């Protein structure tokens, strides 16, 4: 806890509050260190997970080859480390996808470039 | 009987001191005490130098002198077109915006300590680390005039040091040190920045600019080491006082220890990255540099300590595996995003990746060389990789959560919290347990990624918020260095 | 006809440089490398005055000096080069 | 050469070659962003220009005329010291100050030398304000002079030295008339006091213009030629670093002050406030020493240079 | 009523010295009668500079700080490294064999000069110059020190002062002036040498060295402008102080600057060369250098000195036309001649010589550039030409004579004349006339070329005394360029 | 530690460096004082000498293998010199500024003023003998580590007689009257006649070594005891006590010159037993003249025993290099 | 003449006397500056001109390319600069080529490269 010589107590920055109606999501696609990092997503709540996969997420990861063979999806998807299988018509936020949630799809049979994770 | 030698500066300081009649004592020293460090017996202090003012005087202006004498000799004679290669500069781009916000941020720190600590031995060593620290810090500005002249992304340091993603990562570092108390700054930067970490810091830029045809850099580095000598036994003395007057600041002290050890090892990441990649003649490998600097150097330091209780700092074994990955993850997060940084990145020459190679035998050939191969390829092909997607940042540390777990290099370290309804992502456990014994804290960071999101950044697009928030100058500070405006003004000098 | 002053293309000698250009509008100044030369018909003043509002301290004449070749016959007490 | 100086130094005083000072003195410090509330501080922020009830638009507004960056200090502080350093070898060989009557070092012990004391509350009390004035220009004003409180004090602290024989006897001595002696105990609790006052800008009004404005002259001027009808004047030699040290402050003390005060009505009534409340404490603090030396028209005729001074900023005194 | 700047500063020096009880005045200044001048009234002398020893120590001093952290650092971190290429060190290696031994030389002329004089101010004028000159011998060792290291040909200079054919030229120059008497001195060093020419000498070394990278010899060049400045003043009060003592000075006076502009302008042939060939990155071209620092500024100052009866240097005109052949004549020479210097030729680069073209639009293409092509074929053939014959000497500046006629380049101005049953020869009128006013002096000279021809040289064939008496390193100090070990090192980097 | 690029030198000093002290990185000092002086061929005989040539070891009678044989201990080269002289000279002005602006001296009787122009600051001309000996002796040496050392003498020289002129200038105010009264003593006193006619018989010496050796050790090593630390007591006792920070600078002088003169005696007289000959029979000659110059101003002063215990230090100095005089 | 302090007189270095039985003797070939000066040569007293023009002219010339075809000894000669007609079969000495004198050879119609005289 932290120690203070006062009440340490402050709202976080990064309350869903301040991202003026959108969310953020976070992508991780295992093997595909091409991009370093999950993508960070500014994101409608409202927006169905195929939009999601066809707006959002086949553009972000266009520039690794394997982003054309893959069919996000119906890959094998966890929430928050959890599994997780997904509605294609159904809103981000009435499936319990929600702000600072992390997806990870994994597309088996993909395992990016040079055996490396790339 | 004539005084000793350290009877006679404790004269001349802590008997300039005396016991407040008018004033309690906890109201002239209000931050002793929060922390929950106990402090036992303050007469027992132990000077780690002992320089009066009429010395400090005389020995600083001599240094100075030499220092200008050569600084000015430099810029008349263009010493910059002496350089190796201008990628090299790209390494002094990261210092003075990086690096040198650091010690103006430290001369801020340290006079405040120097006010605050009641021992008066305790206030003259911080307040002469102070000094130094503006010495550094306005020294560095002279030396990087002349270069900011002749080269680009070294033009609003300050500016970018407070906005630019990449930057918040040393600026959170010591926005986390100086928001702490006094003990805690000692700790965390006396102790693990300047004494266990400081050459995994100032080697590798000092000996780079010797190793690269900078005189203005060496020369800088030359001059103050006489002043991280001091700043190292003050570092040294000051834990084994605090471990010494209590047993109960051995579990805080530990803690402190931990959590350091890995945040300055996390900003460290920037230096791996610069030593390996961005020095076109090579000093040493950022694992032989961590090796000696740490694992042997550190070893011998902290067997020193068990004799107090303490144990080496937690994650030390991830942070020595982690020697083989790190700059090579971290150049190729830099490639991809370099649109947005005030520096250029680039493919390493093909005699560099063999030295990689060499350097790298377990890992380099088999995770990191087939990056470049294929990013080269996509390059001759006009497809020049940049990544046009934001990444995620670790809450704690601020670095793309680009590290990867120990013994999997290809999956990455990714690790997530609920605290209070809302979620935190961290790029260890390291970052994690750090955040977790804090929390309160690390919720309020400015995370530039999220606020870019926010909408606080100037700008609905990056390239909006890098042209007119970081005042990086599109085409210019901008890109790999093929094609850059510095490697031009460079094939023309030659 | 010219008299001259060439100084250390240096930083002191940039105050001393305007504080020629300053005093002498009709010298010419001009620049090899690590030089700065400075020409001029018959005569050519240093005046403690410019130099000293400039550095924002009282500044002495023998210390033009360090940074100093020249040419025509030497007044100081002021530092002039005169034909 | 694509441009001529750093950016935020453009955007100051023009696309131009810029000063030494200039390149190491403006806008190097942080400035907002900050990622983490103080934890000893519940008020204000990291790097907070509202430490201060002054107001500034732009504090580099306050620059040194002396234009000290780090190089320009050292550089000037090591011939003062040099030469102060010709003045010590010489008494201490010569004899001059362990030679005196008992008396006139009794003297020096009660009158001169417990002043490392106060030199050692500005100290502190410089060091508090760099750690808290956010504008470089100030911030390294105040360490500095902070710095040279530590080497004034020394310096007396060796008057002492040299007495006893390097001893200390002669500190302890001292440092009683310090804690016990009825004269100095209105100075003692002053001291005392202003390492209690939070707002910077009000510390340094009282530290460095209204106690330093007084006691300098008081002291190094006043008591000083007075030492000579006391069988005392080799002391001075000793004192001088003191002597050239405030005439050189002046410089910049006073620039801070008519900048701060010219800035805005509602800063020169703020100060007004304060010097109300410090002046006169300050005054009381010098009187007992005044008294117990060069007698109490010294002290009045140095009221006089200081009010006179403030009179300079629209500010006045009595 | 309180002292005047002047007059406080005679006070500290002037009014310490005394007229004599004891000793006659003139056998405490011996030397001050025998060369025809007369001093009416010492008092009139103007300080050309009034520094106490308070103010010259701690100025000095300042620079000398300054100074040594440069050469520290340029040390430290190689800046060998940095110069343009390694052909630039071989007008070091001449300039550590060559010109810093006149810097000692000098210090020697003006100590002795600076006891010589009756004047008090005058002596200490000269003494604080003695010590100058000491310091640019100094620190000029210190300066060429990290060169010495990694290059050839700078390791044993005042040995090859002593010894050298082609340094018996700066050696025999400042022999002459300091085996003369003391206003003869004074005339010919500060006057014609530190005033008249010093820009000659020094601007196409300093800036030469500033175009090329080299930091440590600009960085004296720099600290050298203010002990320059007051150089400088000395040589023009002294000249004007001697002129109007007495009206019988000025025809002495005259015949002075006339023997030392011709010597002092023989002695720069060897920067021409320098300026033009040595400097891998041009200044200037020697012409330009002349036209400026003689005919513009001497031209100017000799004007000056019209009031005093003082015409321009004899022999003016002949220096003025040479400027078009002189770095080209110097250098063909030392091309054949260096398997005995201690530096490198070699053929210059076709942008060299398309800047020579450029800067020698009348002379270059029609007398010189044909030389390169028929040089460069011979070297192309493995016949890179050497001439193994050494040359007739001039008999006073003691340079080969390859010096032409005015207007006819092609013809040297050899002249010959019989003194006292013997034959002279020289390469122009200019040293004959030097010689028919003191052919006593002359016929003394230590011609190099004749004494390894006496066999005084420790050698039989010149090889030998290359080596054993020059202690010239075969094979690396010496021949082209191209081929030698500077080369080598150079170009494995 | 900063790690540097190192590089492989082809040698580590110059070849007469090297051949003197061998093939090793050599000392500032070494560099800038060993056989860098021309030596030999020369072209021309002096016009104003006819029985030596340039740069002659004739010009002295003494003999020497070596010349080298004699090192200044203090190591000064140019830049050592004049940075240990900036230092003393930074004292010196110190001293003066604090002298004049507390009327040190101003407020003295004028019976103590006439004191000081009489029995000190009439000295400045024998240090401007001694300047002008020094210059002498720097253009006749031909080593350049025995030359360089008599032109830093003799620069030193001139700043003391430039100190001293100071004195009175600081008594008249800054107008050169105290110089002139001061003069007038050096002039017509008889107290300073012995004294002006041994300077003026000094600059007529001919041999440079018997130059140094009567200049450098017989005069000024009973001249600087004398007047620096005997004289400058007694002035305590005659309320001149305050000008004692004013010849500060030549008290520092007096002992590093010990280092370097009595460095060259020893090497000098060490070096035969004929050069021994030759410095005693100069001392027999000499250093009564020294001693009868500096009797008057004793005597005037604080006493003929000042004098003989001055005479007494010169005595065991000599001692040293197995030479004799005439004290304790 | 020199003024001096005394009686300024000395032999001079380059008598004859001092070269050992041989003697000084300078040749001058003009339009041939390839070599930069006129040769400095040590040569027998006794020696016929003929054998100095086969044994050390020819040689001293020898890199020219207009060398092979010169006729020396017939060409036009000058001695200190009067006209002077060789004797091939007498000495030098015999012939009043004395020590230090110069011989100029000028070859008709070898006029050395590229109109340069060189
Ligand atoms: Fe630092
Ligand atoms: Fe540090
Ligand atoms: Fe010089
Ligand atoms: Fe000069
Ligand atoms: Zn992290
Ligand atoms: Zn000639």
């Amino acid at each position: 806890s932290v120690n203070a010589l006062y009440d340490y107590k402050f709202e976080p920055k990064d309350k869903v509050e301040n991202f003026h109606g959108m969310q953020l999501l976070y992508v991780y696609w295992p093997d595909h260190l091409l991009f370093c990092a999950p993508f960070a997503l500014l994101v409608q709540p409202g927006m169905t997970f195929s939009a999601l996969v066809d707006e959002i997420l086949k553009p972000a990861t266009a520039a690794h080859p394997d982003s054309a063979k893959a069919d996000f999806l119906n890959a094998e998807w966890l929430l928050n480390d959890e599994p997780f299988t997904p509605k294609a018509d159904a809103s981000l936020k009435e499936q319990g996808i929600d702000h600072k949630s992390m997806l990870t799809v994994t597309t088996p049979g993909l395992k990016g470039m040079a055996n490396a994770g790339y | 009987k004539k005084l000793n030698l350290k009877d006679k500066y404790q004269y001349l300081t802590r008997d300039m001191a005396w016991e407040p009649t008018y004033q309690d004592k906890k109201d002239i020293f209000p931050e002793e005490d929060f922390e929950g460090i106990k402090i036992t017996d303050w007469s027992q202090w132990e000077d780690p130098f002992r320089l009066t003012m009429d010395a400090y005087w005389k020995y600083q202006a001599e240094k100075e002198k030499k220092l200008y004498a050569i600084f000015d000799a430099f810029a008349q004679n263009n010493g910059h077109q002496n350089i190796s290669d201008a990628r090299y500069v790209n390494a002094l781009k990261l210092f003075i915006s990086g690096i040198s916000p650091l010690e103006h941020a430290a001369f801020q720190g340290y006079s405040k300590v120097g006010r605050q600590f009641s021992g008066a031995g305790a206030r003259v060593a911080c307040q002469m680390q102070a000094i130094d620290e503006l010495r550094h810090s306005q020294t560095q500005q002279h030396a990087m005039s002349h270069y900011n002249k002749h080269f680009n992304g070294l033009h609003d340091g300050p500016h970018m040091h407070d906005r630019v993603w990449y930057l918040s990562v040393p600026k959170s570092f010591f926005d986390d040190a100086r928001s702490a108390g006094p003990f805690e700054f000692l700790t965390a930067i006396s102790f693990s920045f300047e004494y266990v970490l400081t050459n995994l810091l100032f080697v590798p830029f000092m000996s780079g600019a010797a190793y690269n045809g900078d005189m203005a850099t060496v020369t800088f580095g030359f001059s103050a080491q006489s002043d991280e000598a001091r700043h190292m036994t003050l570092g040294l003395e000051v834990i084994k006082f605090i471990l010494e007057q209590h047993e109960d600041n051995v579990p805080i002290v530990q803690r402190w220890i931990d959590k350091w050890f890995w945040r300055g090892f996390r900003l460290l990441s920037l230096v791996s990255m610069m030593m390996d990649y961005m020095l076109p003649n090579k000093v040493m490998s950022w694992s032989e540099a961590w090796e000696v600097y740490y694992e042997q150097n550190g070893g011998a330091l902290f067997k020193d300590l068990e004799r107090y209780g303490i144990r080496p700092p937690k994650y030390q074994d991830v942070a020595n595996d982690a020697k083989h990955h790190l700059s090579h993850q971290l150049w190729t997060t830099f490639y991809q995003y370099c649109q947005a940084t005030n520096f250029h990145t680039w493919i390493p020459e093909k005699e560099e990746m063999d030295w990689m190679s060499e350097k790298y035998p377990d890992t380099f050939d088999k995770y990191y060389r087939p990056r470049y191969e294929y990013l080269a390829k996509e390059a001759a092909a006009g497809r020049r990789f940049y990544n046009n997607t934001l990444p995620q940042l670790c809450q704690v540390c601020q670095i793309p959560t680009i590290f990867t777990e120990k013994d999997a290099p290809t999956m990455l370290s990714h690790r997530q919290i609920e605290h209070e309804g809302e979620r935190y992502h961290f790029c260890s456990d390291g970052c994690c347990d750090i955040f977790k014994h804090e929390p309160e804290k690390y919720i309020q960071a400015w995370l530039p990624v999220h606020q870019i999101y926010q909408g606080n950044c100037e700008g609905g697009d990056l390239e909006t918020v890098v042209q007119k928030y970081y005042h990086i100058n599109i085409g210019e500070d901008n890109f790999d260095y093929v094609g850059s405006p510095d490697q031009k003004h460079w094939l023309s000098i030659k | 006809q010219l008299v001259f002053i060439v100084f250390q293309d240096n930083d002191d000698s940039r105050y001393l440089a305007e504080a020629v250009m300053e005093d002498n509008p009709d010298a010419e100044m001009q620049h090899q490398p690590a030089m700065i030369r400075i020409q001029a018909e018959k005569r050519l003043v240093i005046n403690r005055e410019t130099m000293e509002e400039k550095l924002g301290r009282d500044w002495d004449v023998q210390e033009m000096l360090i940074n100093v070749s020249i040419a025509g016959n030497v007044d100081e007490d002021h530092f002039i080069l005169e034909w | 050469p694509i441009r001529h100086t750093y950016g935020h130094i453009a955007r100051r005083f023009g696309d131009k070659p810029a000063t030494r000072y200039q390149e190491a003195s403006y806008d190097i410090e942080a400035k907002t962003n900050f990622h983490y509330r103080p934890q000893w501080d519940s008020e204000h922020t990291l790097n907070d220009p509202t430490r201060t009830a002054i107001r500034m638009e732009d504090w580099c507004a306050v620059s040194d005329p002396r234009q000290f960056y780090y190089g320009a200090y050292v550089g000037n502080r090591a011939k003062m010291q040099e030469s102060a350093e010709t003045s010590f070898g010489f008494c201490e060989k010569r004899n001059l100050l362990t030679r005196l009557s008992e008396e006139t070092q009794k003297q020096l012990l009660r009158l001169l030398v417990p002043l490392r004391h106060v030199e050692l509350g500005a100290n502190m009390n410089n060091a508090k304000i760099a750690g808290d004035a956010t504008a470089t220009t100030v911030s390294q004003m105040h360490i500095y002079t902070g710095m040279d409180r530590l080497g004034i004090g020394q310096y007396l602290s060796r008057i002492a030295l040299m007495i006893d024989g390097s001893t200390g006897a002669a500190l302890d001595e001292s440092k009683a008339y310090w804690m016990d002696d009825e004269m100095w105990q209105p100075m003692r609790k002053l001291v005392e006091d202003t390492l209690v006052v939070d707002d910077w800008f009000e510390l340094t009004l009282v530290q460095n213009i209204l106690i330093d404005g007084m006691m300098y002259p008081l002291v190094y001027d006043k008591m000083d030629q007075w030492f000579e009808s006391q069988g005392a004047e080799d002391v001075s030699m000793l004192t001088e670093f003191m002597r050239d040290w405030y005439k050189e402050s002046l410089r910049w003390t006073n620039a801070m002050m008519k900048a701060v005060a010219g800035e805005s009505e509602t800063n020169r009534e703020l100060l007004q406030k304060w010097i109300d409340h410090w002046e006169p404490q300050a005054y009381e603090a010098l009187k007992p020493l005044a008294e117990a030396s060069v007698g109490i028209d010294g002290l009045n005729e140095a009221r006089a240079e200081l009010s006179a001074r403030l009179k300079k900023f629209e500010l006045q005194s009595r």
